[PDB]
């Protein structure tokens, strides 16, 4: 509701939107793949942020070596059953800990089932999987992602740069 | 109810469990 949620999701709807886009659908104006809100200055924090983004956003299962096909095969969804969908979804997203890998599993799994689920549900199904997406981040994720680094391993992840400085800097001072 | 929630919610948080492994798969 109030907790500083604004860049996150604007985020998340930089690579909804751009997965979408191939299908041109956007809540925003039908096209942005961007923010539309945030415009930053790209080369400080956000561009870092969004490039690290995007490289581990398809390392969510690197090579595809975790489960098998089930991101578009069969797919069910209901006004009345999807509530057990979202229930499941964050009460297994607890397993090992709501970390950087929430974000990297919802990217390319959120947008390989929304386009099957906006053309199963009309553009009424994704525009509340971006208001959700916030709510759900922001309910108990924010901070707990976060708290363990969230955006520092994502960054570390694109930028390779977690033997140089930053095993031996925040584990002992921060 | 949602019988195929069990992969919307197993399957999303199997990916996304290569969080323990900090970066480094």
């Amino acid at each position: 509701m109030s907790a500083m949620s604004q860049s996150n999701r604007e985020l998340v709807v930089d690579f909804l939107s751009y997965k979408l886009s191939q299908k041109g659908y956007s809540w925003s104006q039908f096209s942005d793949v961007e923010e539309n809100r945030t415009e930053a200055p790209e080369g400080t924090e956000s561009e870092a942020v969004k490039q690290a983004l995007r490289e581990a956003g398809d390392e969510f299962e690197l090579r595809y070596r975790r489960a098998f096909s089930d991101l578009t095969s069969q797919l069910h969804i209901t006004p009345g059953t999807a509530y057990q969908s979202f229930e499941q979804v964050v009460n297994e997203l607890f397993r090992d800990g709501v970390n950087w890998g929430r974000i990297v599993a919802f990217f390319s799994f959120g947008g390989a089932l929304c386009v099957e689920s906006v053309d199963k549900e009309m553009q009424v199904l994704v525009s509340r999987i971006a208001a959700w997406m916030a709510t759900y981040l922001n309910d108990h994720l924010e901070p707990w992602i976060q708290e363990n680094g969230g955006w520092d391993t994502f960054v570390e992840l694109y930028g390779n740069n977690a033997a140089a400085e930053s095993r031996k800097g925040q584990e002992r001072l921060e | 109810e949602e019988q195929w929630a069990r992969e919307i919610g197993a399957q999303l948080r199997r990916m996304a469990d290569d969080l323990n492994a900090q970066y480094e798969r």
